[PDB]
């Protein structure tokens, strides 16, 4: 099974600063990584698919990059609503797996 | 419309249907096998094409028994379809060569 | 050759945008790609993006925020990069380069220094630097000129319009009150001056200024 | 010049043109996809050849939708061209065998 | 994306001595590495292509070797004009990337 490593677990940034979340796969998975946002008491919400593809309804602020084993989710200019946990998930090999998640803190 | 052309048309349609069902059944066979890559529909369709043509890059391939069975049908449908096109081109050339010889 | 031609400098107010140009000469093929590469002061080379002018298709670095937009004008053999909504983080030298679709950048532009600030353009002031008269002469003599009070970077300094190249130092500018200052140094045989003439040529692309200054002994 | 030979000649020319356009369009489809290897013209041409012949080593292959579409055209052009050559050889042998039998 | 590692960042050698710059790719890239020289205030200049291929106009002094993940640019007998930064760049996988560069110091 593909292990997804998200590190660090917490990320502290100042309002309006750029932030970058890291996802590392235990083996090459192409661009088959998707990113989810979970706010307090909420269910996950798709932000980015296939590493870098925009989802309509999602602020332009969010972007994704990477391929192979190293992946990044980026927020250019954080704001309060971005306070949540962020999970990556791979669909390259069965079974699908999730990373352990990174909290944004402002 | 001569037989060899109706059959080439029929073969081509039938191959497209095999490509589509094979994509769908491959994903259904391969999900549940740890390590399998043939597990989403878009790339399974690409996989069925490059199998039917016998290219077989190796980017994708089934690892389960039933995904391998689906693969065989796809290979045979593909080789048979292209061979039937070749045989139809043979018939066209052979007929044309009869006329050109006044036979 | 000069195969790619880029303007020396663009100053851009914060939040504004700018179109960078790159006019290609020499052999052009249907297959050629024009690439854009960013270099921030003291930092390395950063691949921004690429466009194929014959088909007009462009790709961008995903790993960095996307302020750019690439177009080409097949008629003018000119590729354009539109960087929009700039910040201090966008001040950099932007090179263009040509790749024949075989993976390496065979030829590069001289690059455009893009400065993001609110300050106004200011052409430099050029001043001679001839020795005092109580200075003793060796077999060589050292002259200079002083380029002060300009903005933005850069300025080009040559000596006798390029013909003098040995014996030349130009020092990095320093920044003081929103104006830049640098000096340039030249060393010629003592013999050879002022018998033969020595002139420094100072171009400041952001203000479309070029000036000459002859270095003559003091009165 | 009999039909089956003009067609084999035509097919071979047409394949060379497909190989060249496919090389060019593959690079244009694949650049911009992170991880893609089919992204410079010399090796794209080698890739089009080993696709047209259905060898498919796996050193190179498209990963985008439109590079996969370009790949299919290249596969079909290649299988069709070689099948048309086979059908022309069939026609030559069949004609020769008629004569040898006095038919 | 392929990360290119150039280490050390500075290389100090004595006049006329052999020097070797290191480039390491985060995954195998065959021989798809090219090397550039950037002098103070200059633009990059192609020195070597495809790991070991000579560029006309470039002193014989320069050579390149390597394949896979480990690559070397070598100067047999350094001289002052060789004082510059040296960058490697890969074209095996999209997007093209550069190494962070190594300065030669005499």
């Amino acid at each position: 099974d593909i292990l997804l490593t998200q590190s660090p677990a917490i990320l502290s940034v100042s309002p309006g600063e750029r932030v970058s979340f890291s996802c590392r796969a235990s083996q090459s998975i192409g661009t088959d990584i998707h990113w989810y946002q979970q706010r307090t008491n909420g269910s996950p919400r798709l932000l980015i698919k296939y590493a870098s593809e925009s989802i309509s309804g999602i602020p332009s602020r969010f972007s994704g990059s990477g391929s192979g084993t190293d992946f990044t989710l980026s927020i250019n200019s954080v704001e309060s609503e971005d306070i949540a946990n962020y999970y990556c998930q791979q669909s390259n090999r069965w079974p699908f797996t999730f990373g352990s998640g990174t909290k944004l803190e402002i | 419309s001569a037989l060899h052309w109706r059959a080439a048309g029929a073969a081509t349609v039938l191959l497209v249907i095999v490509l589509l069902a094979g994509s769908y059944l491959a994903v259904l066979a391969e999900r549940g096998a740890p390590g399998a890559q043939l597990i989403t529909y878009p790339r399974a369709l690409w996989w069925s094409v490059e199998t039917a043509t016998t290219v077989g890059y190796g980017d994708l391939y089934p690892v389960t028994l039933w995904g391998r069975c689906v693969a065989v049908v796809v290979m045979v449908a593909g080789i048979t379809s292209f061979g039937l096109v070749t045989a139809a081109l043979a018939t066209w050339f052979v007929g044309r060569e009869q006329e050109r010889r006044g036979h | 050759q000069v195969q790619l031609q880029q303007p020396g400098a663009e100053l851009v107010k914060p939040g504004a945008s700018v179109k960078l140009s790159c006019k290609a000469s020499g052999y052009t093929f249907t297959s050629d790609w024009i690439h854009w590469v960013k270099q921030r002061p003291g930092h390395g080379l950063e691949w921004i993006g690429e466009i194929i002018p014959s088909y007009g298709r462009a790709n961008y670095n995903e790993k960095i925020q996307k302020k750019a937009t690439l177009t080409a004008d097949k008629s003018s053999s000119t590729a354009f990069m539109q960087l929009s909504s700039l910040t201090s983080e966008d001040s950099a030298v932007y090179y263009c380069a040509r790749e024949r679709g075989d993976g390496y950048f065979a030829v590069w532009g001289a690059g455009t220094t893009v400065t993001v600030s609110s300050a106004k353009t200011t052409p430099p002031s050029v001043y001679p630097l001839a020795p005092g008269s109580a200075a003793q002469t060796n077999s060589m003599v050292t002259l200079g000129c002083l380029v002060k009070g300009y903005f933005p970077e850069p300025v080009t300094v040559t000596w006798n319009s390029g013909s003098l190249s040995s014996g030349v130092h130009t020092f990095p500018a320093v920044l003081q009150s929103d104006l830049y200052t640098l000096s340039s140094s030249v060393t010629v045989p003592s013999s050879s001056w002022p018998s033969e003439t020595v002139t420094c040529n100072v171009a400041h692309p952001a203000s479309s200024t070029k000036v000459d200054k002859k270095i003559v002994p003091r009165d």
